């Protein structure tokens, strides 16, 4: 028929695909890790913003390094093919390239290799969403005043990391409110979603958490600090979550 | 306010 253009990702599979929301808040004494207060809204947050754009939701509490990696692997076995695309989101402590499980570390490549494109077959061409609210190190961010050779595609193509903040730096979340990072994402997904890219919805999170959020606190260490998130695109095509 |  009439032209045919491919730029964005197929998004009208019968389904949109599954949402894991995997929920750390209480960890085992013997790691030394606080519970993690106001998660919890965080959690609720996702599931109804996740639940508005068609995804089937499965919320996970206080797993274990082994729940995490033994849900990440059943999932990716799963039968993906009638869906549109793949959201994992991940509420815990961290440190660079690594999510806390309630009893010890997982390295974040360990659970983003089960969807690699040669290891899950049905989300191959799909893009593969990973929102990660965790610490990814200690540093603070004092802020500022204003020949020609022609079937194959990469096994990390179409991941897209959604970190809540820069390489090397502390993710912030407050008690009451929720994080920074989540708490604008699912505003920014509620209003947007059904007008614009998600490359576009993610720099507005990232506009919202770095001029409407700023610390507060006793120790002078860590008041007065700010937040900038990071969004990692191995993306191929432009993402819209409604279709025509 | 508080870091994960």
């Amino acid at each position: 028929s009439g032209i045919s253009l491919d730029n964005s990702y197929k998004m009208d599979y019968p389904e949109m695909g599954l949402c894991i929301i995997i929920n750390n808040k209480n960890f085992h004494k013997s790691t030394g890790m606080t519970s993690r207060s106001g998660t919890d809204v965080d959690a609720a947050n996702l599931r109804e913003t996740f639940r508005n754009l068609k995804y089937e939701v499965r919320n996970k509490n206080d797993l274990t390094r082994e729940e995490i990696v033994e849900l990440m692997r059943d999932v990716s076995k799963e039968d993906h093919s009638k869906r549109s695309s793949f959201v994992c989101v991940l509420l815990s402590h961290g440190e660079e390239g690594i999510i806390f499980g309630t009893n010890g570390p997982v390295d974040l490549k360990k659970i983003t290799n089960f969807f690699r494109g040669d290891r899950c077959r049905s989300l191959t061409g799909k893009p593969k969403l990973f929102i990660i609210q965790a610490c990814r190190g200690t540093e603070l961010d004092c802020g500022i005043e204003t020949d020609d050779d022609m079937h194959k595609i990469p096994v990390e193509a179409d991941f897209l990391y959604a970190y809540s903040t820069a390489p090397g730096y502390y993710s912030w979340r407050n008690s009451k409110d929720g994080s920074w990072f989540i708490q604008s994402l699912c505003a920014m997904l509620k209003q947007y979603a059904d007008k614009l890219e998600f490359m576009h919805i993610l720099t507005r999170v990232n506009r919202a958490v770095a001029t409407a959020f700023e610390s507060f606190s006793f120790d002078a260490t860590f008041h007065a600090k700010k937040q900038i998130p990071c969004i990692v695109s191995m993306l191929t095509k432009e993402l819209y979550f409604y279709h025509h | 306010d508080e870091v994960d």
